């Protein structure tokens, strides 16, 4: 049927392309999480009917402002990510990456996508977090920038858990449907 | 193995570099025999276009089969089940023979929206396509992601080397390489970076030169040439813009040398529908003006040229701002790049 392309932005480091492989693959990547993802295309069932996802990752990409909007024609869905346990990713998703595919699709919904949430109970990630004066961002927080932004809408995963993981790509195949 | 978890980590990313380099000369050369090769075979398109889809993907191809053949002889040499040694030193002369990226990177873009024209303005085109997109190698994917591959690929040598060196000690025969390596990388990152820049410049500039009626100048203005002092023209801002006095309908061009007032001529910034301007007065050098605003009492925006001035009166508090930063910092730079001569 038709095939949604969903492409996946935001800081580096934020854990895009972990979370891709541990979605597709079924299982977080003990060993070494890898560095590559190449474009890959899924059928997933949703609510009784199949489809297809094309999913694109853009890491490496982040530092270079004429290549990265090359991936981005033709997209249906956008995930917008920033961890939930790094602040200034979480600040780049209106000052960068919002007002980016704004500007090159501006009919393209997207979902602001919460990452690392294992994390924010980490008590070692909390306390250097702390000492810089900083806290996790909480899901209140990101879903009030989440209505600001005009979002489809805010979800959490974690790629190590699993936990979010799935939701986060069904909903995305939603958004594109509408 | 008797590998402690950073050793581990070596050897996983140096396999991961590998196997994701096989994956990728791979699909360059499933491209070219299932999308390339039938399109160019196919009287749908001219061979002008055929390439302006692919461009010089057939030395990419040559260019990373080289790499491959060398990580391949490398890790034979290793040993079946033993860790390789030493990588860096086969990226770090690799590397710099991967200028072909530049080309390639900087024409992509207009590769897949003529793709995306004919597509649309053409059922069998769309059709086509999609039947050559149906041969289970492509995965499912469609031919224009494929097209994204090669700057993918670029952009993430440097992820994958950053990998190997991290997990690579300061006194390992492999780390010095390494350390080479990525700054390679990054450079040619960079290099694939300003030359999308650079002929997004060059095509805008080419755009403006089949737009804009610049009538009797006794010079014949190129657009897409050098300036007198500094360097290749280059276009800066547009926007409309009429004077508060007199009367409006008035678009403007910013480039790194002069100002350009046009009229919109009736029978979209860019694109291929067409539009024609007509040129204004003479066009005005940054080396010969000044810029002021007039919000706080002192004007009546403002540009002095020498012997004259325009009013001019812009949309929002963002635009207006914005061509006074542009003009001025253009201008000043025109300055002193002037200030080295005679």
């Amino acid at each position: 049927m038709q095939t949604i392309k969903c492409v996946v932005v935001g800081d580096g480091a934020v854990g895009k392309t972990c979370l891709l492989i541990s979605y597709t693959t079924n299982k977080f990547p003990s060993e070494y999480v890898p560095t590559v993802f190449d474009n890959y295309a899924v059928t997933v069932m949703i609510g009784g009917e199949p489809y297809t996802l094309g999913l694109f990752d853009t890491a490496g990409q982040e530092d270079y402002d004429r290549l990265r909007p090359l991936s981005y024609p033709q997209t249906d869905v956008f995930l917008v990510c920033f961890s939930v346990v790094s602040p200034s990713s979480f600040e780049n998703v209106k000052e960068k990456w919002v007002p980016e595919i704004t500007h090159h699709c501006p009919k393209t919904p997207f979902l602001l996508v919460g990452t690392q949430i294992d994390l924010r109970d980490d008590p070692s990630t909390i306390e250097k977090l702390a000492k810089n004066k900083q806290k996790p961002i909480t899901p209140e927080t990101a879903e009030k920038l989440a209505r600001d932004l005009k979002a489809v809408k805010y979800v959490e995963c974690s790629a190590l858990t699993q936990k979010g993981l799935k939701n986060v790509f069904d909903e995305a195949i939603l958004a594109a449907l509408e | 193995d008797m590998l402690t978890p950073t050793e581990r980590k070596r050897q996983g990313y140096i396999h991961e570099l590998i196997v994701t380099e096989e994956n990728y000369v791979n699909d360059l050369q499933l491209v070219t025999e299932i999308f390339q090769k039938p399109l160019m075979e196919s009287e749908l398109l001219t061979e002008k276009e055929v390439a302006m889809i692919f461009v010089n993907w057939k030395e990419l191809i040559m260019c990373n089969i080289k790499l491959l053949k060398a990580l391949r002889v490398r890790k034979k040499m290793s040993g079946e089940k033993m860790p390789v040694k030493m990588i860096g030193d086969i990226l770090s002369a690799q590397l710099p023979h991967m200028q072909p990226y530049i080309r390639f990177c900087s024409r992509q873009l207009n590769g897949a929206a003529l793709i995306q024209q004919k597509t649309d303005e053409a059922p069998d085109f769309k059709e086509f396509v999609k039947r050559l997109e149906m041969d289970p190698r492509c995965k499912g994917m469609p031919l224009s992601s494929f097209i994204l591959k090669p700057m993918q690929r670029v952009t993430r040598y440097p992820l994958i080397i950053k990998n190997i060196l991290e997990n690579t000690p300061e006194n390992h025969p492999d780390h010095s390489h390494l350390k080479h390596a990525l700054e390679k990388a990054e450079e040619l990152c960079s290099q694939v970076n300003e030359g999308v820049r650079e002929k997004e410049n060059s095509d805008r500039l080419e755009w403006i030169q089949a737009h804009v009626q610049c009538e009797g100048l006794s010079e014949q203005l190129v657009f897409n040439s050098v300036t007198n002092c500094l360097g290749p023209r280059k276009f800066l801002h547009s926007g409309k813009l009429y004077k508060a006095k007199n009367n409006k309908e008035l678009y403007g061009f910013l480039f790194n040398d002069f100002l350009l007032l046009t009229q919109i001529t009736k029978p979209k910034v860019f694109s291929p529908k067409s539009n024609l301007q007509y040129m204004y007065k003479t066009p005005i050098f940054l080396n010969e003006v000044l810029v002021k605003l007039p919000t706080d009492p002192s004007g009546d925006f403002h540009i002095s040229h020498i012997d004259r001035v325009y009013t001019l009166r812009a949309e929002s508090i963002n635009e207006r701002t914005a061509w006074v930063q542009k003009i001025k910092a253009a201008s000043e730079l025109y300055i002193e790049t002037e200030k080295k001569k005679r």
